[PDB]
DNA sequence: AAAAAAAA
DNA sequence: AAAAAAAA
DNA sequence: AAAAAAAA
């Protein structure tokens, strides 16, 4: 699977949901 | 009643399929937007061979789609769209020759040919973001194997080269990359990839997406984002009563396109990369917030952190 | 009294544009201003075709542009100018033959002549000037799809080459960052961003703009800087009584051309690339002031971070 | 009983200038300088043209500069000097003829020859260090368009290829980044961006720039350092009884000339030279032109 | 903070 | 926040 | 979230 969280709506990109912390 | 484009989409898609073609479901008008956007660019069997400046081995080809018996009346195509005998003429006479230049059948003065030119470009655009919008609907259950990080997720959806022609500020991809990497002009124009695109069953009637519609979440989310975009977009649907497979969408994100952080240096001041992230040190990226517009007004909703695709799979579990 | 600047300005606004020229409003002013700079450039149909070392697909397009009918008396340019059937004869008369030089018509000694291409030369300037005026106004709700990163922002405004070479000080784009990423001779102007350039009804009048003169907060942000720059330079206007979109200017911040923060080597001491991060280790950007001039004198006002188009958008 | 080196400079500027020039104002010497300058560098309207090497802009620039009207006697060069009908005579008697070489007159033999190319080098370096003076004293209060990085920093100032010519370990600009970026020879000097250079109306007299002579801030500022230096070289200066834009000199920074080293950052401190002896000042950690921008007020 | 040499 | 010169 | 230009 993939985990990333693209930049959208003024949010910041996330390179791993996971790791974010 | 409805524009030139819809009109033109809706008269092709009745003569091409007839009966056959189902005016309320997404994949069908999905389907049929396929099919009639391979048929305008000469991409299916028994069409015009695509050879000026092609290799050899795209000459060959085409060459062989060429030779290649067209398609028959009564094909199966997709689920449930069935060809009709008379999908000849109409690709004979709406299907402008390859080649054809706007400026050439100006230049005739034949208004006819105009009015089928602009008419093919119209459909060509509709066809395009039915495309997009499907892709998007796709990528909601089903990643692509072709984005493994940012940087290609970056180039969402990767579509041929007609795609980004007729919509180059929705259509991705290699072509998009090309472009941004090029030379920028007055006419470029940059990948919105959040751009808002109602559900095709909305695109055909021209009801412009808003709130109270009665939609899906599936083909909201897909409207409005796409699998990874952040899971908060979510908030702008909610079941309907008895729960049920369509509810009613409670409002819209704002900042879809319009999206710009920097802060240059003047007056003195220091240059910012980015307004976000600059604070004072504190990168928790948790703690943003989106703008959802309702019918009471704006309220901003915290990011979940976790993709739609991820969002949509854990609650389909 | 005005200046033969503005005089020839005025003089050919109003023989091209009779009296559907309105002298009070700047969006008018600015599209009459590009309707002359295009009109002086060679830039409309049925003018001369630039095909002097043009290319296939440009010496096409000129020609092509040569062979379209020109404009005709009563057109509409814009929202709220008409051309007059006078303005053929201004074109004819008042618009220098295409690759006419300075130099040429200085040599041959006719008065007429280079009256003439001075006053051009003066009105390319001025038109050249409204335009930049107008690319602030414009950015500060819709930013250009080129500015990405700080290294495209960093040459705004994106205007053509005409532009460039008419005010080098205050266009951007292209060319400037070639000339500025190339050899730079003596005669070499910065392009200054943040340049004070009055609105348009008072740039073709003279007026300077200065503290307690009625203009619009989208107006003096426009005059002072653009969209992507901080917000705080808002501070520079106070709505009047009742608000209705017009305010006062209540000051106009310092240090908006000449800005270096360089420290060289000398005398055993380090050389710095930057003074104000440099500092000890503490690089808060948010504590950082901008000077600004008011009636009584000059007071520092803290920066806000957030660019002048996302806080007129958060505001809106 | 002043040095010959400032006795030419004060007969060219005597003979060119007549009662005009002010030996006492700063800014009517460096004017006075720049033109005798580029009078002997053969620049000046009507001079020889230079067509050796010149390429088609250069060449017709020069043919253009050559068929120029000359200047003329009361012409106004500057803002209080007027030339008189003796500068034709002494462009043509004391300026060297375009391309002459020192060897050939050494050669030559002709002590008058040999005399006249000595005086005109040495004008030549006296003028050129007025220049850089004055290029300083500018830069003090308006920095150069080219100058945006340490990089470009790193070669004010930006002189003409004669100005480098003439003073080689004084002048920056193009040229010494050339020499720089360069094989270097035996002879090869570096470019001293803080060298102690007295403001002209101490050169054209011989004073030695020393403690207790009465100087503006910006005349000491300008001799010791330029627009971009650290701003605790402004501790140099003492203002004296009522200020009035006129102060004492209180010391000269050490090792000005010359350097090599083959919080903390802030807290480096320069030497100066006091009546007293030697002590340390802490740095400012601001440049020059930004000081003096700040305390304007 | 001297004597010699020597333009895009 | 002036005088001179000068297109992908 | 109009129109006119316009293939790895």
């Amino acid at each position: 699977s993939c985990f990333l969280v693209v930049a959208s709506h003024g949010l910041s990109a996330i390179a791993d949901s996971r790791i974010e912390g | 009643e409805l524009p030139r484009n819809l009109e033109v989409f809706n008269e092709a898609c009745g003569h091409v399929f007839g009966s056959s073609f189902n005016r309320e479901d997404n994949s069908v008008i999905s389907d049929a937007a396929a099919f009639l956007f391979k048929m305008h660019t000469h991409s299916l069997d028994g069409q015009e061979a695509k050879v000026l400046r092609a290799s050899e081995k795209k000459r060959e080809r085409e060459n062989a789609k060429k030779s290649r018996k067209a398609p028959e009346a009564g094909m199966r195509v997709g689920r449930s769209l069935i060809l009709t005998s008379r999908w000849t003429e109409y690709c004979a006479t709406c299907v402008p020759a390859l080649g054809s230049k706007m400026k050439v059948i100006k230049a005739s003065g034949d208004a006819a040919m105009i009015q089928m030119m602009k008419d093919h470009n119209s459909l060509l655009r509709v066809c395009v973001r039915i495309e997009v919008w499907k892709a998007r609907y796709v990528s909601l259950v089903a990643l692509d194997e072709r984005i493994q990080t940012l940087e290609d997720a970056q180039w969402f959806p990767y579509l041929s080269g007609d795609s980004y022609r007729a919509c180059p500020g929705l259509v991705g991809g290699y072509f998009a990359k090309k472009a941004a990497a090029g030379e920028r002009g007055k006419n470029y124009k940059k990948l919105n990839q959040t751009a808002i695109i109602p559900p095709p069953r909305f695109l055909i009637i021209g009801h412009r997406l808003q709130i109270g519609d009665q939609v899906t979440l599936r083909e909201l989310l897909a409207s409005i984002a796409w699998g990874l975009c952040d899971g908060v977009l979510a908030e702008c649907w909610s079941p309907s009563q008895g729960d049920g497979s369509i509810g009613v969408v409670v409002g819209l994100p704002l900042q879809a396109t319009g999206s710009c952080f920097l802060v240059v240096a003047s007056h003195g001041l220091s240059a910012i990369a980015d307004s976000r992230i600059e604070g004072t040190g504190n990168t928790n990226l948790l703690e943003e917030c989106i703008a959802i517009q309702k019918q009471d007004g704006v309220i901003k909703c915290k990011r979940s952190g976790k993709s739609l695709y991820h969002c949509l799979k854990e609650t389909a579990g």
